[PDB]
Order: C-alpha cells, then sequence, then structure tokens
C-alpha cells in the first residue's frame, strides 16, 4: 500500500501493487542503507517508524 | 416530489405512512375552538 | 408495490496464457503451484 499514488498529504494508504508469493512470509528484518560522500557532502536523514 | 429530485417510505414499497386523519389546519380549527371556550369559562 | 418494470439496463463490463499450467512437469500435490489471474480475459471451454 503506498499512500503517495492516492493521498500523499492525507497519508491514508490504498493498495498501489500486489506481490504474487504463494508461499506465506514468517519473518522480516531492516536493511540498513550507507551513503558513501566526503564530510562536507554528508546530510542529516529523516528516520522511519516501524 | 422531493424524493424524485433526489425517507423513501414509497421507494422500498415494503412499508407505506399513513396520514394522522386529522390536518394540522383542521387540529388549528379544533383548537381555535377549545381556546374560544377558555375565553367564555 | 406497483414496482416500475425493469427497462434501459446500462452495462459496464487480458487474455491470460494458461500455457504454464498444460507444459513442463507438474509439481507433486505437495509441491502444488498456485497461480494468480487478475483482470484478464479467460478461456476454461479450450482448456
Amino acid at each position: 500500500f503506498s499512500s503517495r499514488y492516492v493521498d500523499l498529504y492525507g497519508g491514508n494508504m490504498f493498495q498501489f501493487a500486489t506481490l504474487p508469493v504463494y508461499d506465506t512470509i514468517k519473518y522480516y528484518s531492516i536493511i540498513p542503507h550507507s551513503i558513501r560522500s566526503i564530510q562536507s557532502d554528508r546530510k542529516a536523514w529523516a528516520a522511519f517508524y516501524v | 416530489d422531493d424524493c424524485m429530485q433526489q425517507i423513501c417510505a414509497q421507494y422500498v414499497a415494503g412499508y407505506k405512512v399513513l396520514p394522522p386523519l386529522m390536518d394540522v389546519n383542521m387540529e388549528a380549527a379544533y383548537t381555535s375552538s377549545l381556546l374560544g371556550s377558555i375565553a367564555g369559562v | 408495490s406497483f414496482e416500475a418494470k425493469p427497462s434501459g439496463s446500462v452495462v459496464e463490463q487480458v487474455e491470460c496464457d494458461f500455457s504454464p499450467l498444460l507444459s513442463g512437469t507438474p509439481p507433486q500435490v505437495y509441491n502444488f503451484k498456485r497461480l494468480v489471474f487478475t483482470n484478464c480475459n479467460y478461456n476454461l471451454t479450450k482448456l
């Protein structure tokens, strides 16, 4: 579900895509992302909430 | 007429509202006769 | 009720492939494979 497709400002979530996986998923993990840049290039990043 | 323009008792047809048998104007006439008796006594 | 006769009907209404189901090695009953078809025309008579 993505809020951006229909109501990004509202934050209401509407289904935008379906993943066709027959098997149920019992586990999930966050994948860390690292930005490669010089000290001047580095900028603050927003923190996501689960 | 308002329903056609657009609650909907007639449209469902399951139930129909029944008139009281006395209009507000007729009820007012009964009240005026009673008011006259109150003035008399 | 005296409901009005039904009249003036307004009707509002692709070709998903069934080849994987009819081709290749069938999986075992425990290994059953399920395929989802969405918003596609179908030909059950042909199958």
